[PDB]
């Protein structure tokens, strides 16, 4: 006999995991770790239980202008994050500029809630004035309208009085405020609904102050209008006042936001649909239920999620090179 | 390797070793089996334990990352947010793939490491009462049954006790 | 007897730091180098010998302007940084919006001197004009005052006429230039300080080009003031010439600073005190005396400075592992 | 550790041996004590030293940074200043983290290197006059004196000197 | 004898190559490779097979506006980058502010080529209108001239008739239009010119929509002149159509270019001068020919280029300590 | 170096050896030449041109990247242009140098590690049918030709056939 015998091995398996080294690629070894996320449930889910502002078919001017063609609201509502669909058909339907649009929707960014209330009524705040005007270019169910936060003041019995209103923020948090100027394609037309020529549209609070001046000029039509809306926006501060002065061309808000302020919010563009689910992490492609450190899902991540890499793999090798021949 | 024991002088793993990384396969007259060394295999396992959770704080926790807009006569602002948004993906993308890479060779040199310092253990316990007859084996000049066995498994071999049977065989 | 006998061994010693490494935390190792500053001295110190600028009550816009809560410095200083306290209880003081208030800011941040010298003599400048215009907003031991480098042009025995004053820079060095533009809040305070209605200001140079009309509205009292200043500035290259021009509404220069650029500068904001010290590298709690490459103490930092982390520790191990049973 | 000589087979260190951070210890007729082994030990000084100062020379000195202000129309230019600084502090402090762990296990496997070569050094200088009686030392089969010692510990160890002696004692 | 002997070793040679590692520096190695690229050939090239475009003596502003010195470019070009040399003498002649200038160089860099046509016919568009206006500050040939692209337009037999001129955008691609507005010093010009003291310039596309009045005041002489020429811009998107409307101190437009969009173009600044060569990576010192993954040439890159790094030297060893003794 | 044996107990290189990075070179009555190791110095080859181009490959294409202007009234903008170019510049000048010289230390090491394995190979191939005489050598008890000494230069050692010489030699 040959005698006893003792013998130092390792640990082979059928595992078939590869890892790739400096020295070597594609190895054979017995266990591993994966640390790329690559899964996402496809949808679009609660927020640390909290759910999302789905704006439908409006972006986010259609929707702080009020557009008609899209759902309203409901006056009060709390939301992680906000989300815009791919096809946003509705925006702003009066041609014109948005002044500091993009400055608007970030400080949307950092907001967890509206409260839309009457700043102006309707029937209370504008004796001496028409406020029933509509145009085609904001269409509703085959009829003209109007933004629903704002209203086309005119002239009432052959005059346009000048205007002044104020408002004092007594809601305790930040007010927004928005507004339209409207810019008659010829004089003709400015007189026929505000009376005067060298009409003026003042607005103050503490910290703002500006004056506006329609500019009267044959445009290309957009949208079937030759004429322009310029809409504006500003923060009231609580216990602050904002002061309308005009005599013609005003587009008076009527509606407004308490806004309250939150963390860890943000706007993103996605296609996919709200289900009654709740992540930690969210993506516009989908949620992500993982402790895993990377991720090449999407780079737009809401809430606590992997770290975005453009890697297709990245395993980490714990075991030992697999031999079991 | 880079210790030349995994893929070295011992050629192959061993199927039949469920319980631990590494261990010893042992005949005698009682019969064979398996058995893994729990001391080392429990050290190897805390170390690279530590070693995937050190990979894995040291990734922070990605919080809300959103796109921004810009105007038509914001396209130097544009760029420049992309210009940032680009270089910070292509440096993380690149530490995430490099430091993969370097630890794994490392991983891999860990155990050929562990493997020859085991295998070391054995040949200084027992000297001259067994022979080297290659692929990591040991002949023993003696019989060594399973409370024998089990001394060299564990660090407690009694080379004084065999010696003088070994010597004979050896001649 | 056994014999004689020859050892290998490795030094050990009674050391008890730790580093930590990739397979194991807290290593007890005979020596080892900490990388990771984490000690200031706490005060505010010279930096390569040069004194900074401290403000004291005033931000940038109440020195600039020259708040009168403030006291003042001497005509000329040099200077390595500029420190504001955090409590700023004096900046501009009648109310209104400083254009381009931030881009001065960092325009001041490369800068090493200034000389105040008198632009437009007080006496010297304004004939046919009042210049005696004081304010409540802008107070002085009780009294009503006015900013120390402007002055407020009104009207004198019952006119206000064209003025047209002009500057040349031939100080060598670029100028900066501060005016203001007042909006009364009702028309009939336009014509009691200005006598005119279309009042305008005109400010030119080589390559500066703007004017200015006022904006008559109701406004809310800010510090007890429903009216409104807008400050300007613009840096006149040496050589080049400055013309004011206005019928009213104009809040003259009186003095302006002649600057020097510099390297190594920055604002900060600091609650702590100017001592007799000399540093290197100055950040707003204390400043820092090292050679590590990294530092704990805070990300603002001035001069040359180890590299700010978040790590609470970086020691590198140099010995061996410290086995001393 | 990754050689198997520090914390394996010398399984503790000496508090007697202040001078370096390897050496020997003797014992022979004339007395006894500790003594390190220069040239070893100051190659490990030099190499440390060249690799701590190539840490803190890779890290720039870091100039005049400061904050910015942005006013209530510009926080989409305020947040970019933000994302700018934080991912450059983001990605520093990992650097640096990273760059002293990983370090600190190459620091570690190089003295446990240095360990092992220099036990190896001197069994290939002893050959069979001496016995390897475990834990790193060596009983020799023959008298050595001071002399004698110090041969061993320099490179200098004549083995034919002493094969005589040593054949009779071993038998 | 001794007997038969049989040895290890490793190889070595006589190569003089030095690398650094982390724990000793300047080690000789028998083999290693270079992986910094440090070599261009000194000339502008070819990118791709498309040659740059080089305005020479003109900047930006000077080629858009049609400087006379500068020499005309051919109706159209195609290029992969743009030149400016670092003496541009000719760019804006006229003083006057490029209102958003540096965002029109920013979209330039994403152009691929340029038509350049007769938006407005100078013989054919303006009837009752002078348009053969010149000025000394747009020297050509020791004669007063004017942009070539551009006509001032002035007064006809005693008056200025308000022009309406509009120009459709049927070239398929976006069309850039550039106009001015003329300040005079003194009212007194601004009838011998225009005939009008409460003159306009209204332009207006479906995107586009502001208004232009003078502003008159004396000014310091910037090329001889104490007037000023406000340059503007637009881009009217294909089908649109823009509107020109004046009734004074309108530099119309003359000839506009239409725009083809690109990657991976940009602009630069270089002394170096145009080869028969062909590059895959074009820098401002030279052409880069490599396939190393960085360059420690220059930052400014186009095409497909190594990264740049401030390294003098990036050895990677692959052979072994050269020990030849 | 770490493993010992490059300046090591192998002092030096062999100029004569151009074939490969390591080898062999055989003194017997038919003459003596250099041979190198076409199997440990093939795979050496390809691990190092692997880790070379890893290397490049993780490096991206350094696509169109120009400066941008910003006129007298956006300094902020300009200088957080500055602070991107600076900083990103900063951060792969970092890790362009730190990679280099932190796998410069690996490859010597690689190169150290073949060298002491084919060198451990051959000795427990020859077993005590040889001597090591010191510096990478070993003296044969045998007479050894051509044929046995390629039969050393690849894994084909006959230990059996020719021990009996050798313990006769041996004595
Ligand atoms: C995903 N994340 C949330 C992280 C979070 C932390 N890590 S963790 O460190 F725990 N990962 C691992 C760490 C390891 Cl050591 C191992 C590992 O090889 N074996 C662990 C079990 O005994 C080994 C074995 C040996 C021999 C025979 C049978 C079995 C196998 C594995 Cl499979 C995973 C996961
Ligand atoms: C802080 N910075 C400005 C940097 C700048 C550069 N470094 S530096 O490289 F010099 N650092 C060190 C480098 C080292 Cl090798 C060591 C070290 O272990 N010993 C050095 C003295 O002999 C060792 C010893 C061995 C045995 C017995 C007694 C003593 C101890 C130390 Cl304590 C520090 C510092
Ligand atoms: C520049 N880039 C485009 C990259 C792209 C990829 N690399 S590449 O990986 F191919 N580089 C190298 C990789 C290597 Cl292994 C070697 C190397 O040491 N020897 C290769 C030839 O046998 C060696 C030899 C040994 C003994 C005697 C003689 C010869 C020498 C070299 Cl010189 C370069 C280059
Ligand atoms: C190491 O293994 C040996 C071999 O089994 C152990 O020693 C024996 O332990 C058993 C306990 O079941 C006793 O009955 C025997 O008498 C022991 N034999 C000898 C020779 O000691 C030893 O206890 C083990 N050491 C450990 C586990 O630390
Ligand atoms: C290595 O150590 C030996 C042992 O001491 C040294 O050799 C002796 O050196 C002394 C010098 O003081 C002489 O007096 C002895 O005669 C030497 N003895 C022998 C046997 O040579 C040797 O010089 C040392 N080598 C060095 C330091 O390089
Ligand atoms: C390893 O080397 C040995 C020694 O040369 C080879 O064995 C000899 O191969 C030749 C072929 O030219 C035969 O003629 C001899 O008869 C062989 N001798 C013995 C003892 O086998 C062997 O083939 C080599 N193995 C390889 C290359 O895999
Ligand atoms: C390995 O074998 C197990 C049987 O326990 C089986 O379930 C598993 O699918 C196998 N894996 C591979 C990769 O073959
Ligand atoms: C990786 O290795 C496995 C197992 O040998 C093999 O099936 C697979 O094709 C390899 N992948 C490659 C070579 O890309
Ligand atoms: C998320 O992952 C955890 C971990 O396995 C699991 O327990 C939980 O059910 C998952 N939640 C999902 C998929 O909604
Ligand atoms: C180590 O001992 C020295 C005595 O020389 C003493 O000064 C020092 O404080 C001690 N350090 C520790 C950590 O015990
Ligand atoms: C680190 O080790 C020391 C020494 O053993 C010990 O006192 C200390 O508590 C340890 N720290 C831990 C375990 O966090
Ligand atoms: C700064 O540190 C150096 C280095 O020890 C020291 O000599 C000097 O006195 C220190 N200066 C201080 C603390 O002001
Ligand atoms: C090495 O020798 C070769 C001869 O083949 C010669 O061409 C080469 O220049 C030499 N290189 C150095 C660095 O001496
Ligand atoms: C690097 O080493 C070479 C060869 O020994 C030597 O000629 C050269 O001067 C060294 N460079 C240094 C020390 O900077
Ligand atoms: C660019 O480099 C390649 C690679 O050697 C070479 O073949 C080609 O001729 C070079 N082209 C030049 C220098 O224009």
């Amino acid at each position: 006999a040959p005698g006893d015998t003792i013998c130092i091995g390792y640990h082979a398996n059928n595992s078939t995991d590869t890892v790739d080294t400096v020295l070597e690629k594609n190895v054979t070894v017995t266990h591993s770790v994966n640390l790329l996320e690559d899964s996402h449930n496809g949808k679009l889910c609660r927020l640390k239980g909290i759910a999302p502002l789905q704006l439908g078919k409006c972006n986010i001017a259609g929707w702080l202008l009020g557009n008609p063609e899209c759902d309203p609201l409901l006056p009060v509502r709390s939301w992680s994050y906000i989300v815009e669909t791919p096809n946003s058909e509705n925006g702003i339907c009066y041609p014109g500029d948005f002044i500091d649009y993009e400055e608007l929707r970030e400080q949307l960014s950092s907001v967890s809630s509206f409260e839309r209330f009457e700043i102006f009524p309707k029937e209370s705040s504008w004796p001496n004035h028409n406020t029933n005007g509509v145009t085609a270019a904001c269409s509703h169910e085959g009829k003209s309208s109007f933004y629903r936060n704002l209203l086309w003041l005119t002239e009432k019995e052959g005059s346009y009085p000048k205007l002044k209103n104020s408002y004092v923020n007594k809601k305790g948090k930040e007010v927004l405020v928005l507004w339209g100027i409207h810019h008659p394609p010829n004089s003709k037309e400015q007189q026929n609904l505000y009376q005067n020529e060298n009409a003026y549209v003042s607005v103050v609070t503490s910290n703002y102050n500006r004056r506006f001046t329609p500019e009267i000029a044959e445009r290309p039509k957009v949208r079937d209008q030759a004429g322009r809306m310029n809409y504006y926006w500003t923060l009231l501060k609580p216990g602050d006042t904002i002061i309308f002065e005009a005599n013609g061309n005003l587009i008076a808000p009527m509606y407004a936001f308490a806004l309250s302020r939150g963390f860890g919010s943000g706007i993103i563009t996605s296609n996919a649909s709200m289900h009654e689910c709740n992540t930690k992490c969210q993506t516009p492609l989908g949620a992500i239920n993982s402790s895993l450190p990377y991720q090449n899902i999407h780079p737009v991540t809401i809430g606590e999620c992997p770290k975005y890499v453009r890697s297709a793999k990245l395993r980490m090798v714990t075991g030992l090179r697999n031999i079991p021949s | 390797g880079l210790f030349g024991a995994i893929a070295g002088f011992i050629e192959g793993g061993w199927t039949g070793m469920i319980d631990g990384w590494y261990g010893y396969h042992h005949q005698n007259e009682q019969g064979s089996g398996y058995a893994a060394d729990q001391k080392s295999t429990q050290n190897a396992i805390n170390g690279i334990t530590n070693k995937v959770n050190t990979v894995i704080e040291k990734m922070n926790i990605q919080f809300t990352a959103v796109g921004k807009e810009f105007n038509k006569l914001e396209k130097r602002m544009e760029n420049l947010n992309k210009k940032v948004d680009d270089g910070f993906l292509d440096i993380w993308t690149y530490n995430a793939e490099l430091l993969v890479l370097l630890e794994n060779e490392r991983t891999l040199d860990f155990h050929d490491s562990n493997v020859k310092n085991l295998y070391e253990k054995v040949k200084s316990q027992l000297k001259n009462n067994a022979k080297e007859i290659g692929n990591g084996c040991f002949e023993f000049y003696h019989k060594c049954d399973n409370e024998c066995m089990e001394s060299v498994r564990n660090g407690t071999y009694d080379y004084p006790k065999y010696s003088e049977e070994s010597k004979l065989n050896r001649e």
